[PDB]
């Protein structure tokens, strides 16, 4: 639920193109959260081991930003080329930022929260 | 240069004379409707009623990306002309894949034989890969289907329909 | 001047080069800068820009029906390639000395000159004659046995 | 050029062939022009040995145009250089030559073409009707690099024995 400034005075040619990546910050920013709450203990057995297996994920999109800056530096990395790089990204974040808002919304814990990953590449 | 203008354009992005001597604007249509589809297409199959609808969508996104791969890699900065002629043969095969689409449509198995009838269509000609591709993943989740009980000629038709529910009635026994 | 032909022996028409639906592309009328002998040549030349455009308008089309059309004009796009390649060339070698006339470009595309003619007749045999099916895997190969190496 | 407009108006292969090689060397001449002096009297004595080349195909030409059927067409024009040969018999010579080759190429295929795959003139007249026997026999068996070979005994039959083995 994240809202987000660019620019008053910027390209129309890139603005459009900016808010078609920002949709994976915003669907990480409430993952992020996420792992940081439902890991305090009066939440079960489960929306623990919930938040563990839904932090390697977290890991794995970090080495991916780490890869990207470390082609930066060549100038290899044109915004074009972002774009497309980040595809796998905007897919898993954009699956784990449903769950973890699905599973506050009704607040379960136990197996409540062990149906919904059931009904739920 | 406007080179970087009119390369931009297969990718969707607006440019400064393109907006939503002097006979280049009819040379420009001819690359510039070929940009029309483009965005004609993820304003169609941008979801992620129907399973197989979804492969099949799911289907097109693993092509267009090829499309925005191709772009952006050969030229950095080639002639005018390269451009038009270099995509033809391609730019062509965009404008073939709307009137699949419809930029109604079947669903279900209505959808999986309609495309079928577009091989044999046009089987021999340069539109073979590109539809089986899809067709190849198209049917991806109906097998499954068909994977738990174990037009066309009806001497089969009823007899998949109890070849599976044997399969469904031995699973509670 | 140079660039100006080379984008209408590819297919795009402007001021210097009218197009006409009928007869085709030739040179408007005699222009001052440059010689009033010229004025033939480039009309020589333009008899070569016609076939292209007039290939390239049907291939578009693909106007009749069948596969064994589509990917007629299909393989009729791979035998055209060599004459835009030979036509990118052409800027490369003008981009280095400025010294090159009509002459040079005129001598360049040589090939292309006495071969889209022999090609320009079986296009016109299928569009006036209806030649559905497969019966074009023979009207190609009657005009396949011509003595033309090229052809 | 009048032998050379008419030439453009209107085998040919080998002609255009000739008119690319040609074209280069006027062609290199205009880069010495706009980059040493020039004037008309050193421009045409330089090409002397082209002016002259060009003068022999007006006239190899000009029986190559004054003619309607097809193999009429043919004949007489393939005919006529093999005599324009013998009259010429060095640079001149290298022309019709290469000339010759690119124009007989049609039918050396056919007739090799007719021999594995199955109003006259006497130069072969005392072998003709082995070629006739030959030739026929040959397109009946198929229902159920000669010039190579004359040339090389230069340096040191052909028609027969090949014949021998169809009819046997």
């Amino acid at each position: 639920s994240r809202t987000f400034l660019v620019d008053p005075n910027l390209d129309l040619s890139i603005r459009e193109l900016v808010h078609r990546i920002l949709p994976v910050a915003a669907s990480y920013s409430a993952v992020t959260r996420f792992i940081e709450e439902k890991s305090s203990f009066e939440y079960g057995q489960v929306n623990h081991a919930l938040a563990a297996a839904m932090r390697t994920l977290v890991k794995e999109h970090l080495i991916l930003v780490s890869q990207l800056e470390q082609l930066h530096r060549q100038g290899l990395l044109s915004l074009q080329k972002l774009w497309f790089y980040i595809q796998p990204a905007m897919r898993t974040m954009d699956i784990l930022a449903s769950l973890a808002t699905s599973v506050d919304k009704g607040e379960c814990l136990g197996g409540s929260t062990l149906s919904l990953l059931h009904d739920r590449q | 240069e406007l080179v970087k203008d009119v390369l931009n354009v297969l990718i969707g992005v607006v440019s400064a004379t393109f907006s939503l001597p002097e006979s280049i604007s009819s040379l420009l249509s001819e690359v510039a409707e070929y940009g029309t589809c483009y965005t004609r297409l993820s304003h169609f199959s941008l979801q992620p009623k129907g399973l197989v609808f979804q492969a099949f969508t799911s289907g097109l996104r693993r092509y267009l990306q090829y499309y925005r791969a191709c772009v952006l890699s050969t030229p950095p900065t080639l002639s005018l002309l390269t451009i038009g002629f270099l995509f033809k043969k391609l730019g062509r095969q965009l404008r073939y894949l709307a009137e699949l689409c419809g930029v109604a449509f079947p669903t279900g198995v209505k959808l999986l034989s309609y495309l079928y009838q577009e091989a044999l269509h046009n089987c021999s000609n340069e539109h073979y890969p590109v539809l089986l591709s899809l067709l190849k993943t198209s049917c991806e989740p109906y097998t499954r289907f068909i994977h738990d009980w174990v037009v066309f000629l009806k001497h089969i038709a009823h007899d998949i329909y109890v070849c599976g529910k044997t399969i469904n009635l031995l699973k509670l026994c | 001047m140079i660039h100006e032909l080379l984008l209408a022996l590819s297919g795009y028409p402007g001021s210097i080069f009218t197009w006409n639906k009928r007869s085709g592309l030739q040179v408007s009328q005699d222009f001052p800068f440059l010689h009033p002998s010229e004025t033939s040549v480039l009309n020589r030349l333009c008899r070569l820009g016609t076939d292209y455009i007039r290939f390239t308008e049907f291939i578009e089309q693909y106007t009749l029906h069948g596969i064994y059309l589509r990917a007629f004009c299909t393989g009729l796009d791979s035998v055209l390639q060599p004459y835009r390649q030979a036509l990118l060339d052409l800027e490369q070698e003008f981009l280095g000395d400025p010294h090159l006339s009509i002459s040079h470009v005129n001598y360049f595309l040589d090939q292309f000159q006495l071969l889209f003619p022999s090609v320009m007749v079986v296009v016109e045999q299928i569009k006036s004659q209806k030649i559905h099916g497969c019966q074009i895997l023979e009207t190609v190969y009657k005009h396949s046995c011509g003595g033309l190496p090229p052809v | 050029g009048q032998v050379v407009f008419r030439l453009q108006e209107f085998f040919m292969w080998a002609l255009y062939k000739y008119f690319i090689s040609f074209k280069e060397e006027l062609a290199e001449i205009e880069k010495c022009i706009i980059n040493t002096t020039i004037t008309l009297a050193i421009v045409v004595d330089k090409l002397a040995p082209r002016l002259s080349q060009l003068k022999v195909l007006h006239k190899v030409f000009s029986t190559g145009v004054a003619e309607t059927r097809n193999v009429v067409r043919a004949s007489h024009l393939l005919n006529t250089l093999y005599k324009a040969i013998l009259e010429y018999d060095e640079q001149t010579v290298s022309l019709l030559f290469s000339l010759w080759v690119e124009t007989v190429r049609p039918y050396l295929q056919t007739v090799d073409e007719w021999i594995v795959h199955g109003t006259m003139v006497s130069f072969l007249k005392p072998v003709l009707k082995q070629i006739i026997m030959a030739g026929k026999s040959m397109q009946l068996l198929k229902n159920l690099e000669l010039d190579d070979v004359h040339d090389p005994l230069l340096a040191i039959p052909h028609i027969d024995k090949q014949y021998l083995d169809c009819c046997g």
